[PDB]
């Protein structure tokens, strides 16, 4: 999903607001933050009810100007909020009776999600490979700063996980796939316009394809 | 145009959420409270100290850490959430290692600590992988131009932590010691530890 979650390379932000070994304070800075997160595990370990995928997901789905403004841990309070009414485990009225007040939640998603795909290559390290010049509307754990670009392999993982895109939208075909360390070099994504080295981006074997 | 919706205060919404859950009896006793005090005082980033100095003054481990992270990780008894799979990335004389999750926020939990609020930042999440140079800079860390930076994007399931690269005027000291100056920031690898005078 195109979403204004999608980042890296946005141009016009200020400064990251820290310098280095400064003081972070306490984990929590506030007396409900842990809620998000552990009743996130309560939804996927305990109901059964979601994966994290459809966490992250729901998340992306926040209206954008909505997810523009809200602090981090307050997305994940919307968004653990939302698949627990898409789920019917709870209701918008009872969330709002008990907050004494408007709850806003995610849009609904505008994708049924894909499966994981039927074709794909295993990889080896020190191949080069071409993320998939692929648009998909649903969730996908590829930053558009990648797509179409060529890069070569550092790792195969020896461990598979479902194809997110599948299994963020709660499908019961995300299959299993390795991910692959797929180093890009910092002119291959962004011309001249960067100070960098390289960058080395996760991906899934099902968003990859040889290079040409 | 473009305003905010209503919100009722964010206390009262996220405490709302967890009544809701919690008077349907889908929330065990102790539940979130339990999750609180693994997030405080268990997830940390001493651990990640911990094995980084361990990987310094031993040479085998160093080549676990480095080969197999999950496996090293295990040793120590720090698998957990956020961190099932591990990749250690090593700086050296002409390699600095940064991580970032800019879709979101993935960070290697149990060994680094949750994240800081920096991290999770727009400004961190959108530049870091496009201008690195800059952003370290910006941060108190000056990279010389003999030295490639290389960003790990967090997209997948793969956790990493960054194994600084050893500063002088540490020789001989403990494991105790080097844990003490391998802080936060130089696991993720905004920071490189610094040697008091
Ligand atoms: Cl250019
Ligand atoms: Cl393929
Ligand atoms: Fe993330
Ligand atoms: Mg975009």
């Amino acid at each position: 999903m195109d979403g204004v979650h999608d980042l890296a390379g946005v141009q016009g932000f200020g400064k990251v607001p820290h310098t280095v070994n400064a003081d972070i304070g306490p984990t929590f800075h506030a007396e409900w933050e842990h809620l998000p997160y552990s009743l996130m595990f309560a939804g996927v370990a305990e109901l059964g009810a979601f994966s994290v995928d459809e966490v992250k997901y729901v998340v992306e789905r926040m209206e954008p100007r909505h997810y523009m403004m809200t602090p981090y841990y307050e997305r994940y309070v919307i968004g653990v909020a939302t698949l627990m009414v898409e789920k019917g485990i709870l209701t918008q009225d009872e969330l709002e009776s008990l907050a004494g007040g408007p709850f806003p939640l995610s849009r609904p998603s505008e994708s049924e999600g894909r499966p994981a795909p039927v074709e794909t290559t295993t990889f080896e390290v020190g191949q080069r490979v071409r993320v998939r010049d692929e648009y998909v509307p649903g969730h996908i754990r590829m930053p558009a700063y990648c797509r179409g670009r060529v890069g070569t392999i550092s790792h195969r993982t020896t461990e598979k996980w479902p194809f997110p895109d599948a299994i963020g939208h709660g499908r019961n075909d995300a299959g299993e796939e390795p991910t692959y360390h797929v180093k890009f070099a910092a002119e291959e994504l962004f011309g001249s316009d960067t100070d960098g080295g390289s960058v080395v981006v996760d991906l899934f074997e099902g968003y990859l394809e040889p290079a040409a | 145009e473009n305003a905010a919706p209503a919100q009722a205060p964010v206390s009262d919404r996220a405490w709302a959420l967890f009544r809701a859950l919690d008077g349907k009896g889908l929330v065990p006793d102790g539940y979130v409270e339990g999750w609180k005090k693994t997030f405080e005082e268990d997830f940390s980033p001493r651990r990640g100290a911990e094995l980084v100095a361990r990987a310094w003054t031993d040479p085998e481990f160093r080549q676990l850490l480095l080969t197999d992270g999950t496996a090293a990780v295990a040793q120590y008894g720090y698998l957990g959430p956020q961190g099932e799979y591990i990749v250690a990335v090593e700086d050296t004389p002409t390699l600095k290692n940064v991580i970032v999750c800019s879709l979101c926020s993935c960070t290697a939990w149990p060994i680094l600590g949750l994240p800081p609020t920096w991290y999770k930042s727009f400004e961190y999440r959108a530049r870091v992988v496009r201008e690195p140079r800059k952003v370290l800079s910006e941060m108190g860390t000056e990279i010389a131009s003999d030295i490639e930076i290389r960003v790990y994007d967090t997209t997948a399931e793969t956790r990493y932590m960054v194994l600084p690269q050893r500063p002088a005027g540490t020789e001989g000291w403990s494991q105790e010691q080097l844990q003490e100056i391998v802080t936060k920031d130089c696991l993720i690898g905004v920071a490189i530890p610094q040697v008091p005078t």
